[PDB]
């Protein structure tokens, strides 16, 4: 009697058939998928990792001077 | 249809999908979800359970009261272009456990990504006394994706045993009771149509004068057509694993399940130690002997106890008494020795 | 035991009976008398069981093609029965259920082409019971023998196969495989962020069941607006780590090797240079950056070039041939006592970008 | 653990808000805390119909400087 599948989603539906489709009674409203830096480059990740790392304090001393507040200092520089 | 099913019908759950957008109700969900993980994973710290539920990438699916009361749920990371999604927790509330609320909600999950996205397998971390749910979802222990496909992406999570499974396209999982019952009704009208069991046979011929001597199954109408042979009765009387199975099964899950085995759930790395596999020339881990079980390799129970044994030898020879290891090796054989004698059958075999 | 399956014994010999060729005694006198072949063929009788003048029923074992010319009915259904049981999808026990040495990816095709794959989705193809040509089209002894033949040659094969490789360690992911310690190039995330101690304020957060609005004024109660906006600040904090891991990814920080080597490979005075100019690459994109670097070490040398020939032409060196020549042994001289950017516009040819 | 609000969380809350709706309302302009990027297209802030006139400016304040030099 009752449909045993699940139908496919189709653009600019009502909600109600929405929930239909889910039968979760749920969805978010916004993805919130825009705020991501980026989709995973996707790539093959199974090479052999480095065995050399570079201890963590350094690189975070390394980029520290590229974030630093501005100051009239710098704005003489120019 | 068990009380989840009806339950929900009638109006007294409800079940809602919520991402941390920034709303009133997405948090008040997520963050009824986020006690529930704490209560029941008391050894991760509270820190990194927050960061992961109230996280803008993550989804997580709950089941909620009339008087917005959360139950239980779940929180996955779905990678869309890589065909699989990740579930990182999952629990309900200890009280309410007893419904059964476990098998719908899972149902839920893999209905909703279905028809969602293109998603395909799902791959986990499991927890050691959460075996047996998964296992009865669908899930196994042993993966089929290629080592690219997920290495890198997925979080390795101390303590945990991985899992995958393979969702079947084109069906739908909450209608699951009602479909198989059709499919298994179907297959058995047809099964019917043939079977002569219905059929009252009068006394057999040479029993009728009231001499009972044997008469051969395969002399009989009903029976030649039946297409008997002695062939197959013997065969059939054979199971597919060893006699012993289930009873070592349950041995199995049991010292599994005892928290004093973790050392020896799998083996020893080659590249973290060398001199491990250099010392010992039998070494052996729990994977090891049960893949050798399967295998029917062991033909009584004593290669079973002298492969325990050596187990803890091993531990023993590659690490110091006075380290923890010999220690909870000497302890688990104790445990072993506690569920044997708990068996009349083996208990004989201790030695002096 | 797990099994909710029930387990049928004869009543005569206690001998399995289940899977095999069965009789019983359909008397009313007996009640579910089950007698296995053999002991309805040796005709062993137990309690009020009367081979003689009862009729009886012959329960046979179904054993013939349906749908596939490899499947029997047993087979068929102990899948189904399994799929109730084990779950649908876990495909490693009920191949072990349905027995006959069935790895799990022949039961699992067999099930997809069989069921998922019909095009009558929710049943098969052949539901009409009319239809009944392949269980006559082989007959029950062939297909039988068959049966006996794979069986025995997948035993022997299984007795003879080589024993299974152990379990390596299982493939943790280890994503931490990036050239930095605490990096996960897959997820894009670190380990130690920004404000990595913001969650020490919402950790033990809680809140009350079934509010969130007040019966009485229709506003928020004073807890639950407190609670709210300190939620309000830990969302922010996690935008301003996302800005900052966008500045990162942009400009190719992630490369330690690269960009220290050039560093090393300039000289002194553009260091500098280089050092006192980094703060503003927040607001550039990379092309942007790169020229405005560019520019300034190109005005740098230009003068250090203009300022050497100006020394020479007070010498009465008149050609760049010989004032070449005169530095060499000027530093001898003061010895006595690859070409940078100044050493290359003061060549014989000049570059062609300086035309 | 606690009981009712305390003054000084209650008169918190609004000065907040006060300073984020009020003087936030300045700096709503997007471009105050993103970096262009490059995917984007002719984002660069180098633009030449721009770089036209402020090389015009620079060229007339050297121009000043040299006479007063």
């Amino acid at each position: 009697p009752t449909v045993y599948e699940i139908r496919p989603v189709l653009p600019g539906m009502s909600e109600e058939e929405i929930k239909e489709i889910y039968s979760v009674a749920s969805y978010p409203k916004s993805d919130l998928a825009h705020l991501t830096c980026g989709e995973p480059p996707d790539r093959d990740f199974s090479n052999s990792k480095p065995t050399n790392q570079i201890n963590f304090s350094t690189f975070s001393s390394y980029i520290e001077p590229y974030f630093r507040p501005f100051t009239e200092e710098d704005l003489a520089f120019l | 249809e068990k009380p989840a099913v009806i339950e929900e019908r009638n109006g007294e759950i409800e079940f809602r999908v919520v991402n941390n957008d920034g709303e009133r109700e997405s948090l008040i969900i997520l963050t009824g979800l986020k006690c529930i993980f704490q209560k029941q994973l008391p050894k991760m710290p509270k820190d990194y359970i927050a960061r992961l539920v109230y996280d803008r990438t993550h989804l997580s699916i709950a089941i909620v009261k009339k008087p917005l009361e959360v139950v239980g749920g779940i929180t996955y990371r779905p990678f869309k272009n890589r065909k699989f999604a990740e579930i990182v927790f999952c629990a309900i509330s200890s009280d309410q456990q007893v419904k059964g609320y476990g098998a719908h909600l899972m149902s839920h999950l893999k209905d909703y990504v279905k028809a969602t996205t293109n998603i395909e397998h799902f791959l986990t971390y499991a927890d050691n006394y959460a075996i047996g749910y998964f296992k009865k979802q669908g899930f196994t222990k042993e993966i089929t994706l290629d080592k690219s496909v997920w290495m890198g992406y997925i979080k390795d999570y101390e303590g945990g045993t991985i899992m995958q499974c393979t969702m079947i396209p084109r069906i739908r999982y909450l209608e699951q009771g009602r479909m198989l019952l059709k499919q298994k009704e179907c297959v058995q009208a047809k099964i019917r149509a043939f079977s002569k069991s219905h059929i009252v046979h009068p006394p057999p011929k040479q029993w009728r004068n009231g001499n009972v001597t044997p008469i051969d199954p395969l002399s009989i109408d009903a029976i030649r057509e039946s297409g008997w042979s002695p062939d197959m009765d013997e065969l059939a009387r054979q199971p597919r694993h060893g006699p012993n199975y289930n009873q070592l099964l349950h041995l199995l899950n049991d010292m599994q399940n005892h928290a004093s085995s973790w050392p020896f759930l799998v083996p020893v790395n080659k590249d973290e130690v060398v001199d491990y596999y250099d010392i010992i020339k039998e070494p052996m881990d729990l994977s090891t002997m049960e893949s050798k079980l399967e295998a029917d390799q062991y033909q009584t129970p004593e290669d079973f106890i002298r492969d325990a044994k050596l187990i803890f030898d091993n531990c023993r020879k590659y690490n110091n008494e006075n380290t923890p290891y010999a220690k909870s090796a000497n302890k688990l054989e104790k445990f072993m020795w506690q569920q044997i004698r708990q068996i009349p059958e083996w208990s004989h075999l201790e030695p002096s | 035991s797990g099994e909710g399956g029930v387990k049928y014994i004869c009543d005569v010999c206690s001998v399995d009976i289940t899977s095999t060729v069965r009789i019983r005694c359909a008397d009313p006198a007996c009640h579910d008398y089950d007698l296995c072949v053999p002991c309805f063929a040796n005709g062993s009788s137990s309690n009020a069981h009367k081979p003689a003048t009862h009729s009886f029923r012959v329960i046979e074992q179904n054993s013939f093609p349906i749908f596939d010319p490899d499947w029997g009915a047993d087979e068929e259904l102990l899948l189904l029965e399994g799929a109730e049981i084990y779950g649908l999808g876990s495909w490693a026990d009920i191949a072990d259920h349905i027995g006959g040495y069935r790895t799990k990816d022949e039961v699992r095709d067999h099930y997809l082409k069989v069921y998922i794959e019909s095009p009558n989705f929710p049943l098969p193809e052949r539901c009409s019971p009319y239809d009944l040509e392949l269980p006559n089209s082989i007959s029950r002894e062939e297909f039988q023998a068959r049966k006996k033949r794979r069986i025995e040659e997948r035993r022997e094969a299984a007795k003879n196969a080589p024993p299974p490789q152990p379990k390596t360690k299982p493939t943790a992911s280890i994503p931490a495989c990036h050239e930095i310690q605490g990096y996960m190039p897959g997820r894009l995330e670190f380990e130690t962020e920004y404000c990595n101690e913001a969650e020490e304020a919402v950790q033990l957060m809680s809140f009350d069941p079934g509010d969130g609005i007040n019966p009485r004024t229709g506003e928020l109660e004073p807890e639950m607006e407190l609670k709210l906006t300190v939620m309000e600040i830990y969302n922010n904090r996690l935008t301003q780590r996302v800005e900052r891991k966008k500045v990162i990814f942009e400009h190719n920080l992630l490369e330690y090797r690269e960009n220290t080597k050039a560093e090393k490979k300039r000289s002194r005075e553009e260091r500098e240079l280089l050092n006192k100019a980094k703060p503003f690459a927040r607001m550039m994109n990379r092309h942007d950056f790169e020229q405005f670097c560019q520019g300034l070490i190109d005005e740098l040398n230009l003068r250090q070039a203009i300022a050497q020939l100006q020394e020479w032409r007070s010498m009465r060196i008149g050609d760049l041939k010989s004032g070449e020549k005169y530095e060499q042994e000027k530093a001898l001289r003061i010895q006595k006592s690859p070409p940078s950017g100044a050493a290359l516009l003061v060549a014989p040819e000049l570059p062609a970008r300086y035309k | 653990m606690g009981p009712g609000i305390g003054d000084l969380a209650r008169t918190l809350m609004d000065r907040r808000r006060r300073w984020i709706e009020q003087i936030g309302a300045v700096f709503d302009d997007e471009g105050i805390t993103k970096c262009p990027r490059v995917e984007d297209g002719d984002t660069s802030i180098f633009g030449r119909e721009i770089m036209a006139e402020l090389i015009k400016r620079e060229k007339e304040a050297w121009d000043e400087e040299v006479e007063e030099e």
